[PDB]
């Protein structure tokens, strides 16, 4: 069930972010393939950037979010003093 | 499902078979473990940063 | 005098960062370094089902959801 | 039970500055108080202190000839004293008329519920401390899909007035405790059902079905 | 016409000083009958709200065709 | 002296956007990179027909 067979002839990366895996729900970490995954139709993502398993099918949801925030604080304190006495 | 997780199930269902409820449940929670708690069935790709 | 300066970056998927690396460069360069952001799933008994095992009879794997269950209540309550 | 709103009262103790954006009135009754079947219930009280540089400029006439603005800014540590409350149900109270708690988060941490730090769709944030919103939905469909039950809130010198009149720190029946905020070294917590809290990494899409596989 | 294909079946408005006189003169926060209860707006602390029917408003992500048939198929 | 700025970004379909980006170069980056900002449909049980 490789996919090395879809790559020599597309020569794409396959989606390395797959579902139909199993999950420690406690530990909160991946454990072991339950589904299957077979690249018997060497199937892509429609935009033809990845190779994706014959099980999966891909929603384009293509989002981006920025948040730049910066915040500059400054202070000055400057104090002089003189003092002259003279007695003659 | 994955030829493992059938195989692995079918090896809990011999057990019970045999009226074996011993290492069924020691069977099964070695499934627990190789196999984690959930199956993923939806991710989203992608990155972040910080 | 006294300076203080602490900088903390943390990357998700994408190509490993360095300072003076720029957001266009970071950007550009998650072609392949995707990672899982956000996952959800099903309980694994949910997937014991009679349709989804042709080689075992209905009333069977009908046990063998309930030991896998009990199985995972189990692990849960230890923990 | 039914959650009728919060609301925290500001009282200003020196200048008129700090309440400008402490204070909260309460969604249902537009002031600080609660809707009619419901007992308002002391959550927590603490004070608040902010220094401030106030400019002012006052025209001032001597010998009413000699008239002149003088420009001056003053230093001044305002201190306010908040009340914050919480609208329980008294008795039967009508439903499902009320409001429905949608989980609350600081700017610090995280709103399990939606894993964000932000308030869901159809839901309005209400300041509850310095730091503290809570999520509040008014419509009842958005709500119910959008909720989750509550049990109360309690604070770390006033207990919960739902255990099983003494008020104790510990949610009742199988509620959930959680952490809600800390003011001061005071922790504010809330109750949850524990069914519907999990390890929060992978949401569970709990939707169908509403019975196990039922046998032949 | 324009109106009727694009509005909604109306109940009233209500404020947070002032509830709802159509309830079932008492004046209640509710909204009669199948009327659902949406927010409008919140002057200075103060809830207004709308009343609508409940079947026409939805998750609103998916806006719907739901323009014929104006009944169910009929039954051979 | 007090300064604070935020800015808030936030795309949908289209190359990931970043700081420097012009609004030309995203422009003409949507050419693969197309998404869906609207949609309608029909009830399920519209479909099972005879
Ligand atoms: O000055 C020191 C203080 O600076 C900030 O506080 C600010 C505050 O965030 C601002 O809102 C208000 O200034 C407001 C300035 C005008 C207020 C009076 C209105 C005047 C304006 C001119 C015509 C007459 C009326 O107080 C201070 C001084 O900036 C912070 O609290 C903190 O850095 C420090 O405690
Ligand atoms: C470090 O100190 C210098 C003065 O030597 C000052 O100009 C600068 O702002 C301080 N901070 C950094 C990050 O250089
Ligand atoms: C930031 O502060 C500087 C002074 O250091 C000032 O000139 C500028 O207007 C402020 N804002 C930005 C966006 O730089």
């Amino acid at each position: 069930t490789g996919f090395q067979i879809c790559k020599n002839a597309l020569k794409l990366p396959v989606l390395e972010v797959l579902p139909g895996g199993g999950w420690d729900n406690l530990r909160n970490v991946d454990m072991g393939r339950v589904m299957d995954l077979t690249y018997t139709n060497c199937k892509t993502t429609e935009d033809g950037q990845y190779i994706i398993p014959d099980e999966v099918y891909t929603i384009p949801q293509k989002e981006s979010n920025l948040e730049m925030n910066s915040e500059v604080l400054e202070s000055w304190m400057n104090y002089q003093s003189t003092t002259s006495l003279s007695i003659n | 499902l994955s030829l493992g997780f059938t195989k692995a199930l079918m090896d809990i269902c011999d057990q019970l078979e045999k009226n074996q409820t011993k290492m069924a449940t020691y069977l099964a929670e070695l499934l627990i473990l190789n196999y984690g708690t959930h199956v993923i069935t939806s991710v989203d790709a992608g990155a972040a940063l910080v | 005098l006294s300076n203080r300066t602490n900088s903390r970056v943390q990357s998700f998927g994408g190509v490993p960062f360095y300072p003076g690396i720029t957001l266009e460069t970071w950007q550009k360069g998650i072609t392949n370094h995707l990672v899982a952001i956000d996952r959800a799933g099903l309980p694994l008994h949910f997937f014991i089902k009679p349709d989804k095992l042709p080689g075992l009879p209905g009333p069977l794997v009908k046990k063998l959801s309930k030991t896998v269950e009990t199985a995972v209540r189990h692990y849960y309550t230890f923990n | 039970f039914t959650f009728g709103g919060v609301y925290q009262e500001c009282t200003e103790l020196s200048g008129d500055v700090l309440c400008q954006n402490l204070e909260q009135k309460n969604l249902l009754t537009g002031d600080f108080s609660c809707p009619p079947g419901y007992s308002p219930v002391h959550l927590l009280s603490q004070t608040h202190e902010e220094g401030y540089s106030r400019l002012e400029c006052k025209k001032k006439c001597t010998l009413k000839i000699f008239c002149k603005t003088v420009c001056e800014d003053v230093f001044r540590v305002a201190k306010a004293e908040f009340r914050a409350y919480w609208c329980v149900a008294a008795g039967q109270v009508p439903d499902n008329s009320g409001l429905l708690f949608g989980g609350v988060f600081t700017d610090k941490t995280i709103n399990p519920m939606t894993n964000a730090q932000s308030c869901p769709a159809g839901y309005i944030p209400l300041n509850l401390f310095e730091s503290l919103k809570v999520c509040v939905s008014l419509d009842y469909e958005l709500g119910f899909k959008f909720s989750v039950p509550f049990g109360g809130f309690f604070s770390c010198i006033m207990g919960n007035p739902l255990v099983n009149a003494p008020s104790l720190k510990k949610c009742p029946g199988g509620f959930s405790q959680h952490l809600a905020v800390i003011s001061d070294g005071c922790q504010v917590s809330y109750c949850v059902k524990a069914g519907i809290f999990t390890g929060g990494s992978l949401l569970p899409v709990r939707l169908p079905p509403y019975t196990k596989p039922p046998l032949m």
